Order: C-alpha cells, then sequence, then structure tokens
RNA sequence: GUCCCUACUGAUGAACUCGUCGCAAUGGUAAUUCAGCUUAGUACGAGAGGAACCGCUGAUUCAGAUAAUUGGUUUUUGCGGUUGUCCGACCGGGCAGUGCCGCGAAGCUACCAUCUGCUGGAUAAUGGCUGAACGCCUCUAAGUCAGAAUCCAUGCCAG
C-alpha cells in the first residue's frame, strides 16, 4: 500500500483541502468570527503614541 | 422482459430485491446501479422503494408479499415500517408478523392468487397471511426442500421450480398452483431460484451469470418479452436444452 | 407497460436516471440520497419533518393509533364519572398511645443494650 | 513501545501546553484558536448516520461521547511576540483592570496567609492617567510584534469543584493584521468569551491533556495531544433541554441521574465530543483547532443526534428522569407516609 | 428507535444497555442488567422473585385492568404520517401519563387503606 | 481466491484455532473442528480466531462415517461468545455453530438448523437463501 | 500550469491538436515536455497502447 | 581441574528573591499491510477471461489514550444462604491464619470493551528541456524540469 508520506497521496490530500474542506472551514470561520466580533463590540510622550523605553550581554564591555 | 443485473458484484437478485405486481423493494447500498436497472425496466409504472429490513440488505429474502399486501418480520423497526408505508400507496396493506421463522422470503412464495408456505408456520400466521394477501395458503415442500421461498419463483403467468423436481411433484404443484411449472436453473447451475431471481407478470431480473439457454427458458415460462413464450417454445426447441444442459 | 418506451443509453432525451444524477451530484461514496423524495403524503410539505419517537420514557410509535380522539374523549368522560362517583375522595388518644408504645420500645432497646453491655 | 514518547516522564505541568498554534495568514477573519474546559465524564448517544459508502449508512449507530464543562472564559491580558534568529520572543504583555480573585489565586501559592498585593500597582497605572504607558505598550505590540495571544482564565467558582484557583493560558489570535488583532484583544478585555463562539457543532478539534497516573518507571501523568475528535454538540446550560433532541421531546439536562460520578452537575455551557479524551474527570482540558485543513469526509459530516443518555452512572441504571422513574414505579411507603 | 422492556424484570431497556440472548428455537430475550441475565441463566422464576413486575402482576400488586393502560399496545400496522396526528398524539401522551400516575396513587391507597386500625389496635394491646 | 470476506466490521472473536463446533446443516456432519482461519494475521504466539461470518477450515469429528475425517471450508453462523453490533446491542448465541461451504460461498446442504447470524446472512447470499431464522 | 509568457490554444485547423507558443524557447519546450510527461501510460504494453500527447512540429511563429 | 565501581533511566535536589506566562538549542520520532464499493464486466481480448487513475468504506499489525456500554477480579469480608464447635436457649455473635457458596457496587481492567494516529522541501534509479564538447548528434559540460515507502524538517514527546 502507498505510505502516508507518499507524494501522490499528498497531492490528493492537497486537492481535497483546496476543493471542499477549504470552503467549509472558511464558512464556519466566518460565522464564528462574526459572533466573536459582536461579543467584542458588545503630545506623544505624555499620550503613549510615541513608543519610548519602559521604566549577560551581546557586546564586549569596553 | 428478462434482464441481467448484480447487486454489487453478486448474482443473487432475490436476496437483495423483492418484485411484485404493484411495488418494488431494493436494498440500499453504496451506488444506485441496482435501483437504476430496476427503474429503467420499471419507469415509474409502480413505486420502487430503497428499503432496509432489520438493518440488513437481504430485504429480498426477508420480505414476502404480493400486489395486495406486504409482510415484514417482527425484527423490522418502526422507522422502517414508516418508510415502507410512506413509500407505498394505500392500495397495499403492510403488516409486521411475529413468525418464529423470520426469513419470510425464504418460507413463503406468493403470487396474486396462491401462496406456498413452510409447513412449520403457526396457525395465527397462516390465516393472517390469508387475510393480508387475500390468497389461498397451502403447505408443501418442493424437491424435498422445505424452503419454498428460496427454491421457487412464482408469478401469475408461470413458475420456475428446482431443477431436480420429479415429474409427479411438478404436475401436482401445477395442479395446485394453476400455472405452468418448469424445472430450470438460474445463474449457471445455481439451485436457489428465489434467491437468484425476482420476477413479476412483465419483468424478470436475474444475475449476470445466468446463461442464454436458461434465460430463454425463463422468458418462455413466464411469458416475457412479448413474443410467444408459452412453454410450447420450450417443448418445441428442445435441441438447445438437450445440448446445453445434458 | 404497453404504453411505455424502451430506455436506450444512446438516446439523447432519455430519462434522468439515478446513475446520471449521482454522477452529476458526486460519486459513489459521496452522493447522499434523500429517502423522503418518493414519500407520498397528504400534504407535500410534511416531508422532511422530524418524527417524534420518545416522550418521557414511553414510545410514540407504540402509542400511535388512528382514530384516537374518540377514545381520548371517552377517557376524560370516564375520568369525570369517576371523580363524581368519588373514586378520588381523600379520607389524640391514639397519638399518645403510639407515643407511649414508642417510649416503651426505646426503654426495651436500652435494656437490651445494657444486657449486651454486661 | 514507541521511541517517540520514550524516555517516559511525568508532565512538568498539570495544565498541559499547546506547543503549536495553527499557521496564521491575514486573509482569514480575526478569531481565537484555543479554549479550556473541565472533563465531567462520558455518556452514550445514538446518531442518525449519514455516512455514504459505509455499512451503517442510513442506520442508527450507538457511540460513546465525552462531556467537557466549559464555563465562559474571561480575558485578562494581551501578549505580543516578535521573531528573532533565536526564535519567538515574548516582547511585551499588557494586563487589564480588575483581575479576578481566582486568577490572583493562580498567581499566589499560599493565598490565605498572603496580603493579596498583586497587580495593585498595575491597577494604579491604568487608573492614574498612566494610560499613556498602557497605550505605549499597546502601540509597541502594534508595530513590533508578529503573533499576538490573549491571556484567558476559567471560572472555578462556576465549575462545581473544591478548587478555587483558576487556570490561565495564552490563546493565539489568527486571521488578521497585527493591528486588527491587538485592537480585537483590547476590546475583549474584561469580557467573557464563550465556547459556542470559539468552536461550533460539527468541528473536529484537538484535545491536549495529561494522562491518568497509574502509580499506587512513570506510567501515566504524561502530556498528550490527541488529534481529530468531532465535537458533536455545544450545550447552553440554561437551555433546560440540553439533552433533548428533535426525535425525543424530553426536557432533560446533560447531567445524569444523581449527578456525574465524582464530578457533580454540569450547569454551564458544555461540549459533547466523540470518543475518548486524555485525562481523568475534573482535570483541566485544552481545546484547540486543527493545525491543517482536514482531508476526510468525517470532518464535513453533519451530526444528527437522536437521544442522549441521562441514566445513572453510579450503577446499572435505567431511567432517564426522576419523573420517568416515578411513572414506572408508582407510589411508595415513604411517599404515602410523608403525604 | 424503541424502548425495550426487560424480559426478566420489565424495567425500560434503553439502547446500549444489557445483553441479548439468542436460543436455537428462534426467540430472543433482551436483558437490561447483568443481574437479570444471571438470574435467567440460573433459572429462577421471575413470577416468584419478588423484585419483578411479572411477580407484581401475578400477585396483584399493580393495576392491570384499566383503559388508560389499554391505550398502549404493540403496533404492527403502520400509519401514514400526519403532523396534526402526532401533535394531538403527544398531547394525549401527556394526558394519559398524568392520568396513569393519579389512578396508580388511588390503586395503592385503596390497597392499603386499612393500616391505621391495625396499628392502633397493636398499640392498645 | 482467498475466502476473506469484505466489508466485515469489528466484532469480538471467541472461537480460536482448534475449536469444537456444532454443525447446522443437513450435510451429514454433527461437529466441526476449527484448525485455521482465513484472513488471520500471524502475531507472536497469537492464536487466530473467527467471528460470525468469517470463513475457517474445519475437520469433521463426528457424523456420517463416509464424510467423517474429512476437511472442508466452513463459515460460522452462531457464536456463544458475546459481541456488540453497531446499534450498540451486545448479543450472544446458545452454542457455536457453522455450515459447510465451498470456497466460492455455496452450501453443500439444503437447510440450516436454527437461527443464522445477521453478519453471515449479509456477507454470504447463499446462507441468506438457506436460512429460515435470521437474528 | 504553463510557464509565464506561454500561450496555449486548441486551433481549428486540424483536429486533436494543440499549439503552444511564446517568446522563450526554454519555457515553450519545457511546457510541451510537461504535457508529454504528464500524459504517460503506466503498467501497460508500450507496443499496444498508443495514447498520449506528443510534440509533432517545432518552429517559429513567423 | 581458582558487595562496590561505572553505564541506562525515571524520581528528588542546594546556589539565581519567590511565583505566573512563554521561547526553543539539542536529543528522540511512527505509522504498516490488506480488502470491499464505484470506475467496470469497462479498456483489452477469437474465446476464456479481465485491469488501473480519481473518489468512497472497512479490516491486520504497531503506537498513544479511555471506561459511557459489555464482560471479568472482591478485605467493601456490602447484602443473602450454609457446615463443625462454643456463648444455658432466641436474637445477636466468636473461632475454622478471609470456612464454603450466590449476587455484588466503587476501583481497576480487557483488540473480551471503546476512541485517535497529521505535511512541506531536497533527492537515488530513471524520464526529460535548452545546448557545447565534436559545424551531425548528445539529459551535462555552464543552466534547468520531474520523480521512490528514500533523506531533512513540521505535526508529536522531552526541555
Ligand atoms: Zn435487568
Amino acid at each position: 500500500a502507498k505510505s502516508a508520506r507518499a507524494s501522490r497521496i499528498k497531492e490528493n490530500h492537497q486537492r481535497f483541502k483546496k476543493n471542499i474542506a477549504g470552503p467549509v472551514e472558511a464558512a464556519r470561520l466566518e460565522r464564528l468570527s462574526a459572533k466573536l466580533m459582536a461579543i467584542a463590540q458588545a503630545s506623544g510622550v505624555k499620550s503613549g503614541k510615541s513608543i519610548g523605553r519602559k521604566d549577560s550581554s551581546i557586546v564586549f564591555p569596553m | 422482459m428478462a434482464v441481467r443485473a448484480q447487486f454489487e458484484n453478486s448474482n443473487e437478485v432475490g436476496v437483495f430485491a423483492t418484485l411484485t405486481n404493484s411495488y418494488c423493494l431494493v436494498a440500499l447500498g453504496a451506488s444506485e446501479n441496482f435501483y437504476s436497472v430496476f427503474e429503467a425496466e420499471l419507469q415509474d409504472v409502480i413505486p420502487i422503494c430503497r428499503t432496509t429490513i432489520a438493518g440488513t440488505r437481504i430485504i429480498g429474502r426477508l420480505t414476502a408479499g404480493n400486489r395486495k399486501g406486504l409482510l415484514v418480520p417482527t425484527t423490522t423497526t418502526d422507522q422502517e415500517l414508516q418508510h415502507l408505508r410512506n413509500s407505498l400507496p394505500d392500495d397495499i396493506r403492510i403488516q409486521r408478523i411475529e413468525e418464529r421463522l423470520s426469513a419470510l422470503g425464504n418460507v413463503i412464495v406468493c403470487n396474486d392468487h396462491t401462496a406456498l408456505i413452510h409447513p412449520d408456520l403457526e396457525r395465527e400466521t397462516e390465516e393472517i397471511i390469508a387475510d393480508v394477501l387475500g390468497v389461498e395458503v397451502f403447505r408443501q415442500t418442493i424437491a424435498d426442500h422445505v424452503l419454498v421461498g428460496s427454491y421457487m419463483a412464482l408469478s401469475n403467468q408461470g413458475g420456475l421450480v428446482h431443477p431436480k423436481t420429479s415429474i409427479q411433484d411438478q404436475d401436482e404443484l401445477s395442479s395446485l398452483l394453476g400455472v405452468p411449472l418448469v424445472a430450470g436453473s438460474v445463474n449457471r447451475g445455481s439451485n436457489v431460484i428465489g434467491g437468484g431471481m425476482v420476477v413479476n407478470d412483465w419483468l424478470a431480473v436475474t444475475g449476470l451469470d445466468t446463461t442464454a439457454p436458461e434465460l430463454s427458458v425463463i422468458e418462455s415460462v413466464f411469458r416475457l418479452g412479448e413474443g410467444a413464450g408459452p412453454g410450447a417454445i420450450n417443448t418445441s426447441m428442445k435441441n438447445t436444452i438437450v445440448e446445453s444442459f445434458y | 407497460v404497453k404504453n411505455l418506451k424502451k430506455y436506450d443509453k444512446n438516446d439523447p432525451n432519455r430519462r434522468v436516471l439515478a446513475r446520471d444524477i449521482e454522477e452529476a451530484n458526486g460519486g459513489a461514496g459521496v452522493f447522499n440520497v434523500d429517502l423522503r423524495k418518493d414519500w407520498i403524503l397528504e400534504n407535500p410539505e410534511w416531508k422532511y419533518d422530524k418524527i417524534p419517537e420518545i416522550f418521557d420514557g414511553k414510545n410514540v410509535y407504540d402509542y400511535i393509533d388512528p382514530d384516537i380522539d374518540a377514545k381520548l374523549q371517552a377517557l376524560e368522560e370516564e375520568e369525570e364519572r369517576l371523580e363524581k362517583e368519588g373514586f378520588y375522595d381523600e379520607d389524640e388518644e391514639e397519638e399518645e398511645i403510639l407515643q407511649k408504645a414508642e417510649y416503651i420500645r426505646e426503654q426495651h432497646a436500652l435494656i437490651r443494650n445494657e444486657a449486651k453491655m454486661r | 513501545g514507541s521511541l517517540a514518547f520514550l524516555p517516559r516522564k511525568r508532565a512538568a505541568r498539570h495544565r498541559g501546553r499547546v506547543k503549536s498554534f495553527p499557521k496564521d495568514d491575514p486573509k482569514k477573519p480575526v478569531h481565537l484558536t484555543a479554549a479550556m474546559g473541565y472533563k465531567a465524564g462520558m455518556t452514550t448517544i445514538v446518531r442518525d448516520l449519514d455516512r455514504p459508502g459505509a455499512k451503517a449508512h442510513k442506520k442508527e449507530v450507538v457511540e460513546a461521547v465525552t462531556i467537557i464543562d466549559c464555563p465562559p472564559m474571561v480575558v485578562v491580558g494581551l501578549v505580543g511576540y516578535i521573531e528573532t534568529p533565536r526564535g519567538l520572543r515574548s516582547l511585551t504583555t499588557v494586563w487589564a483592570e480588575h483581575l479576578s480573585d481566582e486568577v490572583k489565586r493562580r498567581f499566589y501559592k499560599n493565598w490565605y496567609k498572603s496580603k493579596k498585593k498583586a497587580f495593585t500597582k498595575y491597577a494604579k497605572k491604568y487608573a492614574e492617567n498612566n494610560g499613556a504607558s498602557i497605550t505605549r505598550e499597546l502601540e509597541r505590540i502594534k508595530k513590533y510584534c508578529t503573533v499576538v495571544r490573549v491571556l484567558a482564565h476559567t471560572q472555578i467558582r462556576k465549575t462545581p469543584l473544591k478548587q478555587k484557583k483558576a487556570h490561565l493560558m495564552e490563546i493565539q489570535i489568527n486571521g488578521g493584521s497585527v493591528a486588527d488583532k491587538v485592537e480585537f484583544g483590547r476590546s475583549l478585555f474584561e469580557k467573557p468569551v464563550t465556547i459556542d463562539t470559539i468552536f461550533e457543532k460539527d468541528e473536529m478539534i484537538d484535545v491536549i491533556a495529561v494522562t491518568k497516573g497509574h502509580g499506587f518507571g512513570q506510567m501515566g501523568y504524561h502530556h498528550r495531544t490527541s488529534v481529530n475528535h468531532k465535537i458533536y454538540r455545544i450545550g447552553k446550560g440554561d437551555d433546560e433541554a440540553n439533552a433533548s433532541t428533535e426525535t425525543d421531546l424530553t426536557k432533560k439536562k446533560i447531567t445524569p441521574m444523581g449527578g456525574f460520578v465524582r464530578y457533580g452537575e454540569v450547569n454551564n455551557d458544555y461540549v459533547m465530543i466523540k470518543g475518548s479524551v486524555p485525562g481523568v474527570k475534573k482535570r483541566i482540558m485544552t481545546l484547540r483547532k486543527s493545525l491543517f485543513t482536514h482531508t476526510s469526509r468525517k470532518a464535513l459530516e453533519k451530526v444528527e443526534l437522536k437521544w442522549i443518555d441521562t441514566s445513572s452512572e453510579f450503577g446499572h441504571g435505567a431511567f432517564q428522569t426522576a419523573a420517568e422513574k416515578k411513572q414506572f414505579m408508582g407510589t411508595l411507603k415513604k411517599d404515602l407516609q410523608t403525604s | 428507535m424503541r424502548i425495550e422492556n426487560c424480559f426478566f424484570c420489565g424495567r425500560p431497556a434503553w439502547p446500549s444497555k444489557g445483553i441479548t440472548f439468542m436460543r436455537n428455537d428462534g426467540k430472543a430475550f433482551r436483558f437490561c442488567r447483568s443481574k437479570c441475565h444471571k438470574n435467567f441463566k440460573m433459572k429462577r422464576n421471575p413470577r416468584k422473585l419478588k423484585w419483578t413486575k411479572a411477580y407484581r402482576k401475578n400477585a396483584g400488586k399493580e393495576m392491570v385492568v384499566d383503559s388508560t393502560l389499554q391505550f398502549a399496545a404493540r403496533r404492527n400496522v403502520p400509519v401514514r404520517y400526519n403532523r396534526e396526528l402526532w401533535q394531538k398524539t403527544l398531547k394525549a401522551m401527556e394526558r394519559i401519563s398524568e392520568i396513569r400516575a393519579r389512578r396508580e396513587r388511588v390503586f395503592y391507597k385503596k390497597r392499603m387503606a386499612g393500616k391505621r386500625a391495625r396499628e392502633v389496635a397493636a398499640a392498645r394491646k | 481466491k482467498r475466502g476473506a470476506p469484505g466489508g466485515k466490521l469489528k466484532m469480538t472473536l471467541g472461537l480460536p484455532v482448534g475449536a469444537i463446533m456444532n454443525c447446522a446443516d443437513n450435510s451429514g456432519a454433527r461437529n466441526l473442528y476449527i484448525i485455521a482461519v482465513k484472513g488471520a494475521g500471524a502475531r507472536l504466539n497469537r492464536l487466530p480466531a473467527g467471528g460470525v461470518g468469517d470463513m475457517v477450515m474445519a475437520t469433521v469429528k463426528k457424523g456420517k462415517p463416509e464424510l467423517r475425517k474429512k476437511v472442508h471450508p466452513a463459515v460460522i453462523v452462531r457464536q456463544a461468545k458475546p459481541w456488540k453490533r453497531f446499534d450498540g446491542v451486545f448479543l450472544y448465541f446458545e452454542d457455536n455453530a457453522g455450515v459447510i461451504v465451498n470456497p466460492k460461498g455455496e452450501m453443500k446442504g439444503s437447510a440450516i438448523t436454527g437461527p443464522v447470524g445477521k453478519e453471515a446472512a449479509e456477507l454470504w447470499p447463499r446462507i441468506a437463501s438457506n436460512a429460515g431464522v435470521v437474528m | 500550469v504553463m510557464a509565464p509568457g506561454v500561450e496555449v490554444e486548441i486551433s481549428k485547423a486540424q483536429k486533436d491538436e494543440l499549439i503552444l507558443s511564446g517568446n522563450s524557447l526554454e519555457a515553450v519546450s519545457q511546457s510541451a515536455a510537461d504535457i508529454q510527461q504528464i500524459c504517460k501510460v503506466r503498467n501497460k504494453d508500450i507496443r499496444k497502447f498508443l495514447d498520449g500527447i506528443y510534440v509533432s512540429e517545432k518552429g517559429n511563429i513567423v
């Protein structure tokens, strides 16, 4: 019998993944994402927009 | 009209199918080749139902009935009964019976006029069959084989019996049934006529291993494929039979 | 049967046929067959309806019975006759005598406990 | 045995870790990957099978399923990771206001004698106009990170357990830009997320657990990641008819008669999953999505239930409801003496 | 699907519960528990064992002659589908259920109506 | 062609190699003796066994003397060891019983004494024809 | 799938023939060899089964 | 006719303030074979006979879990029955290194039960494309395509 790691078996699995399971999982993902999205929406230095520093080594200490 | 078919790759048609003058039951499995052959030969003239009996594909050997009724064994479940009732018109009475011998298709052979039953059925079952089918029920063994349902195929135009039935047994059976009987074989020497064939007044479906001489015999006995097919064909062109089945 | 037409696979306008529909709608282990398509019913929309089967430990198919409304009305009529008949009508010294008997039993149990004690 | 699982060793942690999240691309919509739950037990179902080509096609098949109680998870954090030549590095993390007592107990070891001083300075940071600092961390996650995860914890107080310490883990957000997923997490702060939203009915998923110890060298307490298990149902808990199907009209819950043995009653959202699952009852379970798109028809099947067993698990039981038992039985000496 | 009744004890045998025994003459026995199975195999009479509904029916511990019980029987003649017909049927199921419970209460009460007189006489003694 | 049935599901095997069996057909043998199982897999010291509907090779030990001490293929129709069917029903028969069958799948006899297993009836169409009771 | 820059047509000048043209000789030839290799018979008699897609003519568009 | 040292492998462990959440160097690595349906009584064939690719469903072995169900095990000495002897008899019990027997939960178990076992790249033989050597030619020299259960990794176990 052909192994689980056979190239032809992998090509068949890729075709199946692209043709049926892909669309089905995309549809379910859209539904769940919509639900979770609905559940979710159920000066620089003193504002935070300017990202600054908070509060062994890679280089040899001089 | 005689045709050849197989369920999946098996020549036994009567095991997986039951054909009468008013309905057809087909075992449900995998593809739709068997159902397609049956419908192409019966283009919606009578209902055809994809059914399972007791969760099996042997519906042909587990169901017995004629144009006026259908009987199922006590093991068949209520959903299967509902399926049968919803697929079959009201002009057909369906009933489930508590027979000890569950293989109704193996113990009962019934046309629209007569039924031949295993001699060991119960009294209640005998007259309940007489009630539901509205036929005359006789107890008899053919060729010393007690399973008439598997060893004989019967119609309103004829009847094919075990190849090794004696002439006395054959003419006695002809006298009781009222239709001609001929001892012949189905599916290249197989003796299970009922298990290898379903036949009605205008259709026969046998296996793919059924040879041409015995197919011609079948057509002549059941008067199929228009033509003549009285059985007089069998008597007249005896050379083919004596050469092939010598 | 006599007004029928032979099926021929080379014919252009044949019948649709189950092999052709399953090959168009999938394959052999892919096509799903609808077993209710041939269901002949009173109302055509009643197909694809889910059959009740069990209702609190008892079987709907065992209790299903054509012409059951008359039997039901007869059942409530019998119930009515029954309560009006009275089939359902529910019907200190004894209490203190029972209390004294219980106290005597308790004392006997204490005496037996002491007897097993010594 | 298999040299893949050998040297055999106890699991370093009781919770069990994912070790691999599904590969992420921006095209898909924004979603969470994993979830948590507590194993309650197993029950028996039947299924109107619609598997073409099988011997049991259009027939009724009895299968064993497992129940995982899944109370809603609370989101309390957002972690940003970056890619480096040494691998993934947790660049930053941002916590929310009002951490629950259960997650604080998770942080503490001796919670009873401690002065519970955890995350107080973080709360002061949020509330005292250091929202500049909070937004600075958020924008750092916005512009430097590649993969983003959400810190989530369960509700032990809702799970009928003697424990009081919650389980915290990171659930990765997939399907979107880093900006979109960071905004999504910040919106999810201080909100409950539901198992019917993370997963749905008819979806083969992965269950991560620690096997049952078989001691009184190591047999059991072994970390396992079991793949491809079809979720058969998601029950609402408050539906009052979780165990009901469209074929039987019995108003009953998933909890068996007398309660689950050694676990209790399931009064929350639950998941009914086909087959066996690693781990004992009441053990923490990790539920994640398959890393790859499926290759089987079994994955695209639609599960039509017929009935769910609610008989007693504590012995040979035979009644689905106490009402069924009392209808089969009638009245007793105790009932008439009380009445 | 159907709910079977145990041959030995008569308790509701739900699917995936107990063992079925097939003998050669053609009858099947569905047992709901290992207790019932082992007792049948060791050949005790269910009519004699006091924990069986068969024994109760023999000894008159159960209501056995009543129309609300005659309402239920094994069906062998299928009936064509009707939505309103199962709807009114389900409403029936509920009606018959409560009626059976209430009749059984009355049957139990008219069985042991007289207990207080015996107890008070024994207490007087 | 090896008599290994196709489409057979998993069920418990309770009749190992060298097993005494009742004979259910009218062929002239009363008992059979399983010596080998078709389709078996040779493991370390593992005894092959067969369930209802599995072809084996059996030798007759008692019966009609003309057929006695002869070896024939057989397929087993009744098994006392309990096993479960996919409807969740665990079931068992009273004894162990089979019927003599040629390698193609045809019976030598003409009738079967007692019930026939559903699995055997489904796998072998001839047994379904020669069967009177199917459970 | 063809290499980019390759045009494939079923020309109505002869039946059962295809024309694969382009700018790059390497791409055109590799594409033709790709179809020829993908239509290869397996486990049959080479002398008996004569089915496939074969390069018949080689040349320039102009 | 002359209990120790070290290796394997779990399980602990001091030093870095304790704790929570993680990364992943490196090490290990896993799936295997057969059958059935469709293709199809089709291609092919005088006949006899008779495939394969795609798709679908199972089974063997191996591996990892699990106890809904169904069997099995009883120091639960849980309930019931029973032998010898003893407490003046009954009840209730002791002794026979657990007297014997029937059922027996919970636990534990069992291919005697049930569930699960996953995808990318580079290649060997070999088949090619363009094209010199060598004005023909050539799969090779420069360049390059494909292809084995092979190899390297992901999935998996350890950290
Ligand atoms: Zn029972």
